[PDB]
């Protein structure tokens, strides 16, 4: 029977920097660095001397 | 300057690994990068640092200097 079975299973230079550029651009300055949209606001609603700078 | 030291750098790594050739299984998955991946996804794939740690080839070298290139870019902006 094995060997029925047996039988049967027989039958160049400035493309680099420029895509380094890109690459850099594309995902190494826009990955969430900066917190100022709290202080901003902070800073903006102060009327220091009439409508506040936020009101205008 | 950055370009000048990283495309050296990775031709000289490619020219040692084709020395030391070892005949393998996983070689040719890890040489589908130099004929396949276009440099797009090349350099894309090639820079990523800002974790602990990705598939950055053997230049750990550049990647302090691009850090302080990077930190000297933001105070220069007006990111504290």
């Amino acid at each position: 029977x094995x060997x029925x079975x047996x039988x049967x299973x027989x039958x160049p230079r400035h493309r680099a920097v420029n895509l380094f550029l890109q690459g850099y651009e594309k995902s190494w300055i826009e990955t969430e660095e900066h917190y100022f949209e709290d202080k901003l606001i902070e800073d903006l609603a102060k009327p220091g001397a009439r409508v506040d700078p936020l009101h205008q | 300057d950055f370009v000048a030291k990283l495309q050296d750098n990775q031709r000289f790594r490619y020219n040692e690994v084709m020395q030391a050739l070892n005949m393998s299984a996983a070689l040719t998955a890890r040489k589908t990068r130099e004929f396949r991946s276009p440099p797009q996804e090349q350099i894309n794939m090639l820079l990523n640092f800002k974790d602990d740690k990705s598939e950055c080839p053997c230049p750990e070298e550049i990647r302090d200097q691009l850090l302080d290139f990077h930190e000297d870019l933001m105070t220069h902006c007006g990111i504290e």
